[PDB]
């Protein structure tokens, strides 16, 4: 398995997910830095430096997007499944392993669906742009 | 911390052009903040201008929207999310503002036999809003239409059929020619109901007559005239006006029109420039008082030459 | 409410009903003067002079036509409902009120449907032409 | 008063061309009037001529209709109302006279493979009469058709399918080639039943063969002849006659025909005027004995020039 | 009833059945003389000379073809019904009557359908060509 | 007599190109004959060449078929009947040999939005074989395709829809862009099952992009150049190559093509011979690495002249 191709395909997939989020109209108008209270369980302020931090971050977004009822989020959730596997394949190359969070998400989906979806996709885009920008620099396990 | 917001009211259902106000309480960690600290936001995208804010009290802030435009849907979201925020920091809870363009026009047409009335309307402004029902409602007054139609509390639903052009067609059969039919579109939403502006139609006044029949066109060479004659349709019984279109028969007819306002006229004599040409003639009719539609043009009538 | 328009619309509606009856082929060939026995409960020999006589006459034809199973008679029955209301509106103008007949009709419909329909429409046409001709002369209540 | 009429019979169901008679008793207020006072009427529209009346007895009058024409329906009424009248005064009770054109023609055609027979018939004379059923009935004789077909008491119903052209198509499959199929249309009315004139068809005699195959057309310049050749269709096994149509290939072909009565002929030689022109040729076939249809024209065959 | 027409129609019908069997592809490649064991209950070796022998032969083929599940055999079975009736009509002309076989056929259809159908149609064709060739010579009852 | 045959095996289900062998015992009247007396036949039509026979033992004969061709069906019979015969005399019992062309090609295409993958396949070689089911099966590998695809024991059925062209279309939605989808057609016959050669597709590698958008064509008279410009489609994110076709606008365009291999190029300048003519231009794109399809040609762009 060519690692050079895996690193290039990981970057291409991240760009693909970012483009999908740009097409979801109600997310581009929202500032990913401007904070919303009650949705602190969604990765945002964290710098995300390590392979295990990247993996745990994407798993949280994966769990969040599964609950949302849109087909746009279902496709992004499938891309995140490929992205997590690519990160595990990159962790394998450099001989390191990665492991497998309150459930107040159920309440915020029931009361504030618009805020949950918009903030999740807006935070995901910011997280992916951070992962992409740090993939050029050799990441720690 | 224990931060929470309360909207008064939690949701608003209104129509285009209306005004709407939301009140809010921001309980920051078990204590209500001053209304001066509250700022408002629209879909977490843009701060609503402070000009629209109103300090109801030391703890209650208010936002007023004037002459509301129809809310543009963002995917599954048919409402606009209005936010009560504690300065730069907003909360996850929002107020749902639904503004629907309820200005639907209903046009009715009674057949040439005065047996039925078909009403047509477009749901172009309602198609986006699903999870709520849309139907034509009506009430019939024994005789005539009131000067200003009103949504009568007692009404009945009318079955409408979606057509291939995207419009709904509702057929009333049999009809009451001189009864006033007040109709409007009702949108039954989960939050309540909205009614479009009512219109009252007298079936007798929206008849599209059948075209004039037995249309003949002949050139009398003794006078050099083109004589056109016709028979008015069976209905309506009211006085009619006629319109005759005539031209030289060819690939693309260059039409000329003649108007007849004499209700008992069954013919017109036109002085033409060329006696040896074939002319094509069609006649159509409408109520002299203008209370109705123009009929379709009759089947073409032609003169001869040999 | 313009009474001049109500009087003109009443005459136009009567002409409309008469035209509908002319289109019903099997009624035009039948003489409305030539009597048929057993159908004496259908207005015919009466002169019909007053507003109340006109109203009671149309109500009888209304009750007769309701029982008949054709769609041509159903439309004429609706026109008669408008006509009775116009007569009440004309009676109101001139400050007068109008009120609200054997049931051997059920038997004649069962045994002789053709005679009931043909004679009812033929008698109705004659009655309407009498009402129309007497509307030019001021009618008594 | 107690006036009443009695018809003998109350209703008559018959077919075009037949004769029909009604008898009547007019009981005027508990006493039967003289037959001389009775006059007859048709649909309360016209008095039937006195010439058709017959004084059966001092109390019984009779009316006879000769060579009956199909009753024209007046809306819902499919029968003619015949009235027994006491001079100018008629009664509400009438006799129902139903005359139906039962002259329906059934045409059958067996396919080119001798696997099925399709029969076709038009219900143009029965479509108006509803409240009664209309079906094709048949009986099969082991071998051949009788000289004069008859409505056999034992018959079976055949399922027919209405086609877009308004005709019914009934398909028999598999078939018995040499069995006589006697068929007719039965109208089952509430008053009784009527049967159309029966026809007997031998499936072997109504075959429309497939067109001749392998049709070739060549110009032999050594003789100056147009040589046409073909292969007769697989079926039928009986002797066939052929028809060849030929002409100069162009926008609108001006056809010329040649007939071949030799059953074992597979070619024809035609002397043509122009040896350098392209000719188009088609061949069709039929049983030499004329017991069958002409096949469709074969696919066109063309000659060459260069 | 013209006997000349009946004799000509019998010959035409036999030719028709033979042509139908030629169109059934899997039968033409099989030699009707080359024997198959276990299917001796199908007429083949017999010369078929008399009207009663012809009738009993066609009745056996009729019973065999009824059990086979093809629509090609169903049409041939109908032609055989006409052929048997024509033979009875020809026996009537010449004042003679004709009458109305193990059931191991059920077993050979269950085990060997291809052999039953192919051999039955191949033997039938041979039998019909023998009947046709002997119809020119006056046949005995 | 008590004659019987036994085949080992009674029936064989195999695919084109394979080899197949049948063994047989001929019990003539309660005693097994010598294998030297046994001859083999195909559909009772032709003796199989003795070259294919093998004397397994004194009593067992064997027939070997090499590089089997798909069995041509003879009506209802989808198998070839193989016979064990005692010299000229064959028996009614046969062995059923079924050879099916299982070489079905499946082609997949991912949409321009990377939301679904549609796979297409023709059942032209399976349509004849009824009484057995035919379905597309698949297995998904988390990332990428293996070098040589294999029929994984664990697979799932995919619902395919027959199209008007006779091909089946199977749609995967949502998709996993970088997962290897191994798919094949499984024929579940009464005798067993056959699987077509598996193919592995990466949805990311079979994308047919949307055409380039905002295509403009302008003639700069200062340089005498035809300037073509475009915007690459939204997807894919990978480097693309472009192809421009251009010609003089007319009844039947005589095309000329220009290839662009610079992934970040949004324009091309072409030196044309006639500056006063209207040119028509279209642009299409494909992944520079060739892992995908060409997009459709963009909507035509035209230059002006006045
Ligand atoms: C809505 O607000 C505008 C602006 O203040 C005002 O003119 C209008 O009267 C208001 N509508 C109602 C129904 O009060
Ligand atoms: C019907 O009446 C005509 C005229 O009297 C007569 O010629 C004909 O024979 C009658 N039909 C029958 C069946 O008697
Ligand atoms: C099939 O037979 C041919 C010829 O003997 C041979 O070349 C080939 O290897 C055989 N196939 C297998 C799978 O053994």
């Amino acid at each position: 398995v060519p690692i050079q191709k895996v690193q290039d395909d990981t970057k291409t997939l991240i760009k693909t997910i970012v483009t999908r989020i740009n097409d979801i109209s109600h997310t581009q108008s929202v500032s990913a830095k401007q904070r919303v209270t009650g949705l602190d369980f969604i990765p945002g302020l964290h710098p995300i430096l390590s392979l295990s931090k990247m993996d745990q971050t994407l798993a949280v977004y994966q769990q969040v997007l599964t609950s949302l009822p849109s087909q746009n989020v279902l496709q992004i959730a499938n891309d995140l499944e490929n992205l997590r596997d690519l990160l595990h394949l990159l962790a394998f190359s450099k001989s390191c392993s990665l492991p497998q969070k309150p459930e107040s998400l159920d309440g915020v989906l029931e009361a504030s669906l618009y805020s949950t979806e918009v903030v999740a996709l807006s935070r995901l885009q910011g997280s992916l742009q951070d992962i992409l920008q740090q993939l050029d620099v050799s990441p720690e396990c | 911390g224990t931060q929470d917001v309360v909207y008064f009211p939690p949701k608003i259902l209104t129509s285009v052009g209306s005004n709407a106000s939301f009140h809010c309480i921001y309980k920051n960690e078990n204590q209500i903040i001053s209304s001066k600290q509250i700022v408002w936001w629209r879909n977490l995208a843009e701060k609503i201008p402070e000009i629209q804010y109103s300090i109801v009290s030391d703890r209650v802030s208010k936002v007023t929207f004037s002459n509301l435009k129809a809310t543009r849907p963002r995917g599954k979201f048919t409402y606009d999310a209005v936010y009560c925020c504690n300065e730069q920091a907003c909360h996850h809870r929002y107020a749902e503002l639904y503004v629907i363009d309820v200005n639907i026009n209903i046009s009715c047409e009674t057949d040439g036999y005065l047996t039925k009335m078909t009403c047509r309307w477009s749901p172009s402004t309602i198609q986006s809003l699903v999870g709520s029902t849309v139907q034509l409602r009506y009430h019939r007054r024994s005789l005539y239409c009131p000067d200003s139609p009103s949504i009568h509390p007692t009404s009945e639903p009318k079955n409408c059929v979606l057509q291939r052009d995207g419009f709904y067609e509702c057929v009333f059969q049999p009809i009451f020619l001189l009864s006033g039919y007040t109709m409007w579109i009702r949108i039954n939403h989960s939050l309540g109901s909205l009614d479009s502006p009512p219109t009252c139609v007298l079936p007798d006044s929206v008849v599209k007559p059948l075209p004039p029949s037995n249309v003949k066109a002949e050139i009398t060479v003794n006078t050099g005239l083109l004589k056109v004659s016709w028979e008015k349709p069976v209905f309506p019984e009211n006085n009619l006006q006629f319109q005759i279109r005539y031209g030289l028969s060819g690939k693309e007819i260059q039409w000329k029109t003649h108007e007849v306002f004499d209700a008992k006229s069954k013919s017109a004599s036109l002085l033409v420039s060329d006696l040896s040409a074939v002319y094509v003639v069609q006649v159509r009719c409408r109520r002299l008082d203008g209370l109705g539609y123009w009929s379709n043009w009759s089947s073409p009538a032609y003169t001869l030459v040999m």
